RNA sequence: GUACUUC
């Protein structure tokens, strides 16, 4: 749903480091390993974290019962 | 890991004293009534089965 | 008069059936619809069923059959049927013409691969 | 026709009934009356066998 | 003994047939009793007992 | 190499596809559901409802006035009422009509529910006149994205808008708010006689021995009464039918000679007649033929046989006055006996009714092995849907037979004027209760249908299932349940249980509960398809008659020398067995290649061989509805076929193409994993695990906290479950891609520590590390 | 064994009937043919003492295939292409016309 | 102590107590499931007093 | 054994201790002695032309090899023969009459011997159906006879009614055992297993067969003829081989406490509430069923 | 759980030598002990009467599956404990299975060497009225492989016909698991009363 | 649980102060018994665990 | 009452 920060294994923040990812697959071209290298994420503990994220609260937010369509 | 459905707090039984029934005067089915548990066929022989007598009076 | 549609018969073409006492006999046979019934030249038979054609579409196969099934025979036109025999009589030789498309076979080299 | 154990008759299509259950040399068709039989009709005769395989016996299983 | 009634989404029992539950209510109270003062949770393995 | 996607899958997030929705195999799932419900409304004929109402029939009633012996002989005028046509066009409610939608009517929390209308073609004395008059009859609920609801073509995108899932899988119910899904069950194969033993036969009859046959026959409206027939051991046969609570056990020639100008040998033509050589079949006639020349002579054609059935049938139908019993025999008959196939069909109906006999000859004499009640050979499933018009068709006639005694309630007491008012047909129409949605909606809200007729199925109970959204497993899979029967769960012997190799394909065999359900329920398969539409046939006889097959009225043979060829219900005749075996694969042929119009691609063609007590000899067609079918790789000409439960018995298959070899092999599946279900095949490394532990994991695979979906705001459900730190899974199958799984995420990964440092685990247990619960561990609400 | 087809016709006379295995075939009264005009339905009648001929042709299926008839003698050794309808009779009697009031 | 189903002598028995302020499951001993035939994959457990 | 108060059983097994004279060799010669042997084994091919002219039929029995049929069961022309007089002949009228009252609800041979003539005249004089009766008495290859009846029982079935008849016929009955084996000894323990329960027809077989070691399987049977303890030590040996053969363990105290209470009044017990009947306390009827 | 490339080897040797012993089992009880493959009709007419009944089935289930166990017995008595890379003591789940803790030899055997035959109670994997045990081969089937008996292990995978039949397997001890306990309260309830 | 079929309730949340550590620093959050092994035959977990370990990394 | 689930 929403980017899991405190990394459950190590305890690393992990909320910070999803935009920039994004950015690095948008603007880079750069493929998943060295993205999360080059992003600061040496134990698999933590790349586990921003790898396997599903960003489902952007589906969550699609109904707004507070404003017309 | 797949998180499961299963008791987190919900069985959780437990009776001191609870309303009773009134055709027979004894506990009432269903813990959510505040039930208590019973002894069936399998048990009610396995306490004499100790030897133990007032047990099952 | 039953039923109410088009009409009774009033033509009837001669049949030449001497009965012989070296055989003259009748010819029966089965074929579908989509068939060349007209422009049809030459048929080839045979034997028990082993044969072939070779028209348009080019997908016969010819069967025989041993083992009822009386045919009428209208020797001329005022009761328009008469009955055949010599001693009814019955028909030796039924056949069939089957469309048995060619099978497409033997290609078991692009599908094995390691 | 006659075949088997059964003769029917066939100017109405139909089976007339047993040639010795009414009164013989004579046998006439329920729908419509017909001159029946011709009294030249057969000594019956028919051949059943056992299917073989209500025998279960042990020399019979050495015969495979 | 009773009709041979419609299909009635099973019949009423009046004395007999109500003193067998399960063919033996018997079995609900007299040879087993509602429990008062008892628990029940599930449970879960401990060393150092 | 299986590559998961970040970007792509966050921008179907970001904004759905304003084209046709992706992934549409999550939509084909659901096609079953779909399909059924549309299948009575799309379609030649108006659908199944207006063709099922077509064969309903005229009733009549009469009234006490004199006309002015013979005067007083007429009782008086007759009314006539019966329905012609009956329609649901769109749930709506308004104070112009506006439109409701499903979603807000889930926190309305009534049952979403159309509107119903019929019209009455009312007349008088046979016709003289017609008094048209259209009502309703209350709001019958209807299922999502189907012919009726509003979201049948709805953009993906504007699915967001209207509060529901932006992959909304529909087919569903909507009672009382809670959502309810009829569930599927399995049945007989329809039109096929099957040969089987079973000593219940011995219980309720004297004399009567272990043997029996029966055919499902099966109206174009989906209904369906059986056709039992058994074998007595005093020479003789016995069919059966069955009405409300009525069974009459009818002989052979009462139900055979009544139907059309059958009296002569051509009964025992149709019987073995290759050879009169053995005499298991003269004294097996002879005695059935002199037992119809016995107890009644007088009794030869085809009127007064059925003058005898009126007779003995007047009062059981209710057929009655008017209707003579040249009128009430034909009506027992065209109604209960081999309906299949339909007026006018007395013309190979004797021949195929016959032929079931003949085979009933040849179970008995030892040479035809018997089918299984529990095989997927003949076993078919209901759609639930179809249930549903099944259970329309018989529940239209309920308010017809009360306007029918209360106008002869009127006449009872009198003062009944001349029903040609239309005031007075009023009168008596708004006295009677005519409302079938509370009725509808009490067969849904309870799970057992009242059936008044009485349908062809045992049970009559557990029908519907609830959805209690705790995930998208459970969801996909109640979707493609496959339900034996509660009644065999009072059945004791476990020989359904246990698993048959025939399901290889078609339902999976792993997919399976635990305990009391186990080897009952089993769901489908991965990719495997139900048709829910008849394919318009209208030349297959026409094709197949041309290929050689001899005309059925034209062969007056039996017996396993020919190969019979039986389409669904009628029979085209029997030919040289040999030409059975050019055309098992030459019809093959024409079926993978598209030149040919006249054949349809999914027409499942099943060969049998003649030999070593195989069963009865052939060619079976099918391709009807509540079949079950599964795409196989055909290698001559390579393309996808496809094929259905009779195929795999007979004919073989290779699982990979490594097994395949030289002229014994021709069909080949061109993905091994299809085998299992969408559960079984989701868990990774499937091959490595032990089978008590794969079938004790389906019930967790569906029974997980994982996300329902994104509807939360918008929903009514009692209790919900969710979870919120739900990962995918690194090591997936691509089927977990396939089906956007990704939308539903149902668990997360951890740090595994193969140990036992612990010491509080013992070999059942599991440890949790406190950091990781601190930090929302499978956090969940 | 290839051979040649000399006549081929579009009207017919000729035609054969299904209705048992050996028939006593008085052949002394007259018997009707019916025809029609799709294409191929004909039908037929007749009458005797105590028969009544009642037939059809292949109401459902007979637009499919077709049957043809031809005659070879010592010297020919070919077939002349001939149409010919498969009748399929159906013997009837006449005890009909009862019923209860 | 109570488990069901419950099949020999051994299977209802009395044990001692010891209470723990930190958790919300029963508790069990590693030989002592042997005798009750049970395991910790979920199994309930009644407790009598 | 516990519950349905024990009666005839799927299976009545019963263990014969052998002699140190007799051999394996002459063993066969006791199973094909003892085995019955119904009378469609010795059947190979049945073809019957059923005439009529006065109902006819005319039975043919085609038989195995002489050497064949009668070394593998030990049976002869003399047993055969009278078996069939006395036994096949005489159903062969019960089931033909019992159907015809629920009805209205290679040349053979020639030249007969006067041996059989008046052997043939013997069936007449207690049979009133059969007019004709050969044997084949120097090979026994086959078994021909005709029979006669009247027009009142024209039509009925020939295979199936004679069928019966050859599985009801016997050759010789030994009460209550249909077959017995010979199971390889174990333990050095020589015995012989029949299928059945016999003791009185066995106890006149000691020249080969040791009396005081003879054990059965059936409880009613060593009751009726041996005695209440008889039974009781005899059912200790049946559940204790039924838990020995899955290797668990128990004492034979408990299966000594079910043995004596199972036939503590008389003759056995059955525990259910057909053998609860017999009691003093009420409450033990009412609480169980 | 892995084993030496000197271990592997033995494995396939024996299971080489196992090909031909499926037809030998059917060739011992058809009559016809030898040299010839399923192409005579002799032997054709003689296994397709032995699947028409129950018990011509167990007497070909005994030999085959008592034969094929003693294939699939020598390995495990060559293989473990020789062929294996990690031995006793070092090595954790075969010490840990050996010593009683936990398993059996018989547990290690489906891991390390080999699974087993797929048997039914008293019997093996059914066959239909066409005569073919599973459409995955040519009908009239003679061979263990595809007759139940499997060849991969729970180690290296294993081929989808013997899962299936490792998953037929599976079921048919759950399904005497619900009928197991089931049948045994009855028989406490009914003694327990007479004998209070 | 996962999807392989292997059940269990926790025991008791071990802190990390007692949590073994790895060479990398981190620890590993559960502790599976290697014990329930040789009978649950779940070796899909341990090629499973490797293919996610690569996945990991 | 009917259906569903826990070892
Ligand atoms: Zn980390
Ligand atoms: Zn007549």
């Amino acid at each position: 749903m929403i980017v899991p920060v405190r990394c459950f294994s190590c305890g690393k923040v992990v909320g910070d480091k999803w935009e920039s990812y994004l950015n690095l697959l948008q603007e880079d071209e750069l493929d998943e390993g060295t993205a999360l290298s080059r992003l600061g994420l040496k134990r698999y503990c933590c790349r586990r974290m921003i790898l396997t994220h599903v960003d489902l609260i952007e589906k969550f937010l699609r109904y707004n019962p507070l404003e017309k369509r | 890991y797949q998180r499961l459905r299963h008791m987190v707090n919900d069985k959780f039984q437990v009776r001191s004293t609870g309303p009773v029934n009134s055709l027979t005067m004894q506990p009432v089915k269903g813990r959510k009534r505040h039930g208590g548990i019973r002894v069936g066929e399998m048990e009610r022989d396995a306490l004499i089965g100790h030897g133990t007598s007032f047990l099952l009076q | 008069s039953i039923p109410d549609g088009f009409k009774k018969c009033k033509h009837l073409k001669n049949f030449p059936l001497n009965g012989d006492n070296k055989q003259q006999q009748v010819w029966l046979i089965k074929f579908p619809s989509n068939v060349d019934i007209s422009k049809l030249k030459s048929l080839p038979v045979d034997f028990e069923s082993s044969t072939t054609m070779t028209i348009d579409k080019h997908d016969y196969k010819i069967m025989d059959d041993t083992d009822n099934m009386t045919l009428l025979v209208p020797s001329e036109s005022k009761e328009s049927l008469k009955i055949a025999s010599t001693a009814p009589l019955q028909f030796d030789k039924v056949f069939s013409v089957s469309e048995t498309a060619k099978i497409p076979a033997i290609d078991y080299s692009k599908v094995r691969v390691p | 026709s006659v075949v088997g154990s059964l003769i029917f008759c066939l100017d109405c299509g139909d089976l007339l009934e047993n040639p010795n259950a009414v009164l013989g040399s004579n046998v006439e068709c329920s729908q419509c009356k017909a001159i029946y039989p011709k009294s030249q009709f057969s000594n019956l005769k028919v051949v059943t066998t056992t299917a073989d395989d209500a025998f279960p016996s042990s020399l019979r299983a050495k015969k495979s | 003994k009773a009709q041979g009634r419609t299909s009635g989404k099973v019949p009423i029992p009046g004395v007999k047939q109500a003193l067998e539950k399960k063919e033996g209510l018997f079995r609900k109270h007299m040879m087993g009793k509602r429990v008062n003062y008892a628990a029940r949770s599930v449970i879960s393995p401990d060393p150092n007992i | 190499t299986a590559d998961f996607r970040t970007l792509e899958r966050e921008s179907r997030f970001i904004n759905p596809p304003k084209d046709k929705s992706a992934f549409p195999l999550l939509q084909e799932a659901v096609q079953p559901h779909i399909g059924s419900f549309n299948a009575l409304t799309e379609g030649p004929d108006g659908g199944l409802l207006n063709l099922g109402v077509k064969d309903i029939g005229e009733k009549v009633i009469f009234d006490g006035k004199p006309l002015n012996i013979s005067n007083s002989g007429y009782l008086g005028n007759k009314l006539s009422v019966s329905v012609e046509q009956v329609s649901i066009a769109k749930p709506m409610s308004n104070d112009v009509e506006r439109k409701v939608y499903p979603s807000e009517s889930r926190q309305r929390l009534t049952s979403y529910r159309g509107k119903l209308l019929l019209k009455l073609k009312w007349s008088v004395n046979n016709g003289e006149e017609n008094l048209f008059e259209v009502r309703d009859c209350g709001g019958l609920p209807v299922m999502l994205q189907s012919n009726r609801c509003h979201l049948n073509k709805m953009s993906p995108y504007e699915l967001v808008q209207h509060k529901e899932e932006s992959d909304e899988i529909g087919g569903y119910f909507i009672v009382n708010g809670i959502e309810k899904l009829i569930r599927m069950l399995i049945v007989q194969r329809r039109n096929h006689p099957m040969a089987i033993i079973r000593p219940s036969f011995a219980n309720r009859g004297a004399s009567y021995s272990h043997y029996g046959i029966q055919i499902r026959s099966v109206r174009p409206d989906q209904t369906s009464q059986t056709n039992v027939l058994h074998y007595l051991n005093d020479g003789q046969v016995t069919f059966r039918f069955s009405w409300r609570k009525n069974e009459y056990l009818v002989p052979v020639v009462m139900i055979l000679k009544a139907l059309c100008h059958t009296s002569d040998r051509e009964i025992f033509d149709g019987i073995i007649g290759n050879d009169v050589k053995d005499s298991f079949l003269t004294d097996r006639l002879e005695l059935l033929l002199r037992g119809f020349k016995k107890r009644y002579p007088h009794l030869q054609n085809r009127t007064q046989v059925l003058q005898y059935l009126g007779d003995k049938f007047r009062v059981v139908f209710q057929a009655s006055p008017d209707q003579s019993d040249l009128e009430v025999g034909q009506e027992v008959l065209d109604r209960i006996v081999l309906v299949h196939l339909g007026k006018d069909g007395s013309q190979d109906k004797f021949r195929m009714l016959l032929f079931m006999i003949r085979k009933l000859y040849s179970l008995v004499a030892g040479e035809c092995s018997p089918d299984n009640p529990d095989a997927t050979q003949h076993q078919e499933v209901l759609l639930g849907g179809f249930l549903y018009g099944m259970i329309l068709k018989e529940k239209i006639d309920e308010y017809l037979q009360n306007i029918i005694a209360q106008v002869r309630m009127d006449i009872n007491r009198g003062m009944a004027i001349n029903f040609k008012d239309k005031r007075y047909m009023s009168r008596v129409l708004m006295r009677v209760n005519e409302n079938i949605g509370s009725k509808m909606q009490y067969f849904l809200s309870t799970g057992n249908l009242v059936s008044q007729s009485g349908l062809d199925l045992q049970q009559v109970s557990g029908y519907t299932v609830v959805a209690e959204k705790i995930n998208f497993y459970r969801f996909i899979s109640h979707f493609r349940m496959v339900h034996r029967g509660s009644f065999f769960a009072q059945l004791k012997t476990t020989t359904v249980r246990k698993l048959l190799p025939e399901s290889w394909g078609f339902l999976c065999p792993v997919h399976t509960p635990d305990g009391s359900p186990c080897g009952l329920l089993n769901h489908f398969a991965h990719k495997c398809r139900i048709s829910t539409q008849q394919s318009d046939v209208s030349r297959i006889p026409s094709i197949l008659y041309s290929l050689g097959v001899a005309p059925a009225s034209h062969t007056f043979a039996a017996g396993p020398s020919l190969c019979c060829v039986q389409i669904d219900g009628k029979i085209i005749g029997w030919v040289s067995h040999e030409q059975g075996k050019i055309i098992a694969d030459t019809l093959r042929y024409w079926k993978v290649e598209g030149k040919t119009p006249g054949l349809p691609i999914d027409l499942e063609i099943g060969y049998v061989p003649p030999s070593t007590r195989g069963q009865y000899p052939g060619l079976y067609l099918f391709g009807g509805h509540s079949r079950m079918l599964r795409p196989v790789r055909y290698l001559p000409l390579d393309k996808e076929d496809i094929v259905g439960p009779f195929e795999q018995v007979y004919m073989n298959i290779a699982v990979t193409p490594q097994e395949i070899q030289n002229n014994v092999h021709t069909h080949v599946e061109f993905t091994p994993t299809n085998i299992l279900s969408i559960l079984a095949n989701l868990t990774p490394f499937s091959d490595f695990n032990q089978s008590p532990r794969n079938m004790y994991q389906c019930q967790m695979g569906k029974q997980t906290m994982g996300t329902p979906g994104v509807a939360l705001c918008h929903r009514s459900d009692n209790k919900l479950y969710r979870l919120q730190t739900g990962q995918t899974p690194i090591v997936k199958a691509n089927l977990y891609d396939d089906y956007g799984m990704d939308n539903f995420p149902n668990g997360f990964n951890a740090v595994v520590a193969v140990i036992s440092y612990t010491g509080y685990d013992m070999d059942d247990a599991m440890i949790i590390n406190k950091s990781a619960d601190e930090r929302g561990f499978g956090y969940g609400t | 064994s290839e051979i040649e087809i000399e006549s081929v016709q579009d009207q017919p006379s000729v035609a054969v009937g299904s209705f048992f295995k050996g028939f006593r075939a008085p052949s002394d009264t007259t018997f009707d043919l019916y025809k029609k005009k799709e294409k191929d339905e004909f039908v037929l009648h007749g009458e005797n003492e105590r028969l009544e001929y009642e037939g059809y042709t292949d109401s459902s299926s007979q637009a499919s295939n077709q049957y043809v008839v031809g005659l070879f003698n010592p010297e020919k050794k070919s077939i002349q292409l001939y149409k010919a309808p498969v009748l399929v009779s159906k013997v009837v009697s006449k005890s009909s016309k009862n019923l209860r009031g | 102590m109570n488990r069901q189903p419950t099949l020999h002598k051994a299977s209802m028995m009395g044990h001692k107590v010891r209470v723990l302020p930190n958790e919300k499951t029963l508790r069990l001993h590693y030989a002592n499931t042997g005798a009750y035939n049970a395991d910790f994959d979920g199994d309930e457990m009644n407790m009598h007093f | 054994i516990v519950m349905t108060a024990s009666a005839a059983i799927k299976t009545p097994q019963m263990t014969l201790p052998i002699w140190n004279d007799v051999s394996d060799e002459q063993a066969d010669t006791f199973c094909k002695s003892i085995s019955k042997v119904l009378l469609s084994e010795v059947i190979d091919k049945v073809i019957v032309t059923e005439t009529t002219g006065a109902r006819s039929y005319v039975i043919h029995m085609r038989f195995f090899d002489n050497n064949e049929y009668s070394e593998e069961y030990d049976v002869s022309k003399e047993e055969l023969q009278n078996v069939i007089s006395n036994q096949f002949i005489h159903l062969l009228e019960a089931a033909i009459v019992k159907e015809i009252k629920k009805q209205k609800r290679v040349e053979a041979n020639n030249n007969m011997n006067k041996v059989q003539r008046d052997r043939q005249s013997a069936i007449i004089s207690h049979h009133r159906f059969i007019t004709k009766y050969n044997f084949d008495d120097e090979s026994g290859k086959w078994c021909e006879f005709k029979l006669e009846l009247a027009a009142d029982t024209e039509k009925l079935l020939m295979v199936n009614i004679v069928e019966e008849i050859c599985r009801k016929s016997i050759i010789r009955q030994i009460p209550h055992i249909d077959r017995c084996v010979h199971p390889e000894p174990e333990n050095g323990k020589r015995v012989l297993v029949t299928e059945g329960v016999n003791f009185q027809a066995m106890w006149d077989q000691e020249a080969f067969i040791d009396v005081d070691g003879i054990t059965s399987n059936d409880v009613a049977a060593v009751l009726k003829t041996y005695g209440v303890e008889a039974a009781r030590n005899t059912i200790v040996n049946e559940i204790n081989n039924v838990f020995s053969r899955y290797a668990i363990s128990v004492s034979f105290r408990h299966l000594d406490l079910i043995a004596d209470m199972m036939t503590r009044q008389g003759t056995y017990l059955a525990f259910n509430r057909q053998g609860m009947e017999t009691s003093t306390s009420s409450f033990m009827k009412m609480s169980y069923e | 759980l892995r084993l030496t490339a000197e271990g592997n080897k033995w494995r396939t040797d024996i299971l080489k030598t196992s090909v031909d012993t499926g037809r030998e089992a059917a060739a011992e009880v058809t009559n016809l002990d030898k040299d010839t493959p399923a192409d005579d009709p002799e032997l054709l007419k003689r296994l397709q009467e032995i699947l028409r009944d129950n018990n011509k089935s167990g007497i070909l289930d005994a030999v085959t599956s008592s034969k094929v166990n003693a294939i699939t017995s020598q390995v495990v008595s060559k293989c473990v404990p020789d062929g294996t890379m990690k031995k006793f003591p070092c090595n954790s789940m075969q010490a840990m299975a050996l010593s009683g803790a936990k398993g059996s030899n018989v547990n290690v055997s489906q891991i390390m060497c080999l699974l087993g035959q797929q048997a039914l109670e008293g019997r093996r994997v059914p066959v239909m009225v066409s005569g073919k045990t599973l459409p995955s081969f040519k009908p009239y089937e003679t061979d263990a492989m595809a007759g139940g008996y499997v060849k991969g292990r729970f180690y290296s995978g294993i081929k989808p016909q013997e899962y299936y039949f490792h998953c037929m397997a599976g079921r048919e001890g759950l399904i005497d698991t619900a009928v197991k306990t089931s049948r045994s309260g009855y028989l406490q309830r009914c003694l327990t009363k007479q004998l209070e | 649980s996962s999807r392989h079929g292997q059940k269990g309730v926790c025991s008791r949340k071990w802190p990390t102060i007692d949590m073994p550590f790895s060479e990398t620093g981190i620890q590993p959050d559960i502790i599976i018994n290697p014990h329930a092994f040789p009978s649950r035959m779940t070796i899909g977990m341990f090629v499973e665990s490797l293919a996610g370990k690569a996945g990991a990394l």
